[PDB]
């Protein structure tokens, strides 16, 4: 609040304007970064209420209805594990909307495959989507269909191991 | 207002139904990327002192 | 990476201090519902599409390419046989046409 200090600071010109403009550019760049990363879909997709995906379990990555934050258990664990003229501007996208964007992406990639990323969301059963992905890496569909239960069990075990590894490693 | 993220779409998922496209659109989109700037050179002695 | 949709091709255009890419892409349109199955059960054998997908309009079963609706008769030329019908979950019963079958009959 010293007026003499500001009077002496006026001799240096527009340094303060340059610093404010650089910080403003950084601040809008952060919102642009979040917009480019998470807002890649303009349709907010939802999963069906019945979670019949041919034995595949997505409860650890789908949003939990019991939680007020509407986050997944993995996302809840991730948020728990991260801990004078100065102002902190809030981000343009709140954590709830970023969680909603990730939920929309998860619903799109579970219910519609990769079709929603290239156009309208075309529904497909998940054991058929997995077979298409198996054909993408050069494995025949029959291998996926015959061993669908084993692959579903391995996928669920791997997701549980991911949650355990995140919870057990600082 | 509180901004809407997108239009709400509920995918009609079931374990035995698929959606197959019957038509297509040839879509052309623009992408603008900067390549270079103006090449500026400053004579340091002339700028400071003339 | 090269526009929204399935990328077909691109065109470069010069711009002042920049480049403009005209991305020509393929967007699916006018989607239609069909009843689908992973495999076709015929003669105690499981049939899987070589490159397409089994679809049904309600009464009849066909095989089509994944990105465009083009129904064709389910034959041995576009399907392959692996195993019986006891393993695949959701296999349905339908006939599989044989192109060689009218030839040896005549
Ligand atoms: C998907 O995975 C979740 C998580 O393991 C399963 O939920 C468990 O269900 C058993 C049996 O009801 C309970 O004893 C556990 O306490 C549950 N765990 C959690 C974290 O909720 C769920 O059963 C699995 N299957 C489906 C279809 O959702
Ligand atoms: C495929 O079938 C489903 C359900 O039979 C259709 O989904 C319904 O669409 C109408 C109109 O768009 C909505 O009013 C309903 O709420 C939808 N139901 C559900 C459960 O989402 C779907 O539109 C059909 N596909 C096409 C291309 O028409
Ligand atoms: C696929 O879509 C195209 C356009 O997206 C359809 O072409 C139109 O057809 C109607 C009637 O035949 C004409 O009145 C329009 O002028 C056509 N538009 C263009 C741009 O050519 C075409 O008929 C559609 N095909 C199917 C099978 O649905
Ligand atoms: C599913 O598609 C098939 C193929 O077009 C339909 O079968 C034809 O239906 C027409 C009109 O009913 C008949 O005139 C043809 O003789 C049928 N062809 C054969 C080989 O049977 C079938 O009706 C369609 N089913 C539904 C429910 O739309
Ligand atoms: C698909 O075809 C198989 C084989 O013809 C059917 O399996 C038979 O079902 C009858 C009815 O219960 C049994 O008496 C036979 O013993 C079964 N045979 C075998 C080899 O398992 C099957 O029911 C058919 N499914 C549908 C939906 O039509
Ligand atoms: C598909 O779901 C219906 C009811 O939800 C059920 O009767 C049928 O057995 C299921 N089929 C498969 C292959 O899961």
């Amino acid at each position: 609040d010293s007026t003499e200090c500001s009077n002496l600071l006026l001799q240096y010109g527009s340094f303060c304007t340059q610093l404010n403009r650089a910080l403003t550019g950084i601040a809008v760049e952060q919102d642009k970064n979040t917009q480019e990363v998470f807002a890649q879909v303009k349709q907010i997709y939802k999963t069906p209420p019945i979670k019949d995906f041919g034995g595949f379990n997505f409860s650890q990555i789908l949003p939990d209805p019991s939680k007020p934050s509407k986050r997944s258990p993995i996302e809840d664990l991730l948020f728990n594990k991260v801990t004078n003229g100065l102002t902190v501007l809030p981000p343009l996208l709140t954590d709830e909307m970023i969680a909603q964007y990730t939920s929309a992406l998860l619903a799109g990639t579970i219910t519609s495959g990769w079709t929603f990323g290239a156009g309208p969301a075309l529904q497909i059963p998940f054991p058929m989507q997995m077979a298409y992905r198996f054909n993408g890496i050069g494995v025949t569909q029959n291998v996926l269909y015959e061993n669908q239960k084993l692959i579903a069990n391995q996928f669920n075990s791997a997701i549980g191991k991911i949650q355990d590894s995140l919870s057990s490693t600082p | 207002y509180t901004m809407s993220l997108g239009a709400e779409n509920s995918v009609a998922y079931s374990n035995n139904s698929i959606a197959i496209p019957t038509n297509f659109t040839i879509s052309v989109t623009t992408e603008i990327l900067p390549v270079s700037m103006t090449k500026t050179s400053v004579d340091c002695t002339m700028y400071i002192c003339g | 990476f090269c526009g929204k949709g399935y990328h077909l091709m691109s065109f470069p255009q010069s711009a002042p201090h920049g480049v403009v890419f005209l991305h020509v892409t393929y967007v699916p349109a006018h989607e239609k519902n069909f009843t689908t199955a992973p495999a076709i059960c015929h003669d105690g054998k499981a049939h899987f599409p070589r490159e397409g997908v089994f679809v049904s309009n309600g009464t009849h079963w066909f095989v089509t390419q994944r990105n465009f609706y083009e129904p064709q008769i389910i034959t041995t030329d576009n399907t392959f046989v692996s195993g019986n019908c006891d393993v695949v979950i959701g296999i349905v019963n339908n006939t599989v046409y044989d192109p060689l079958q009218p030839e040896l009959d005549s």
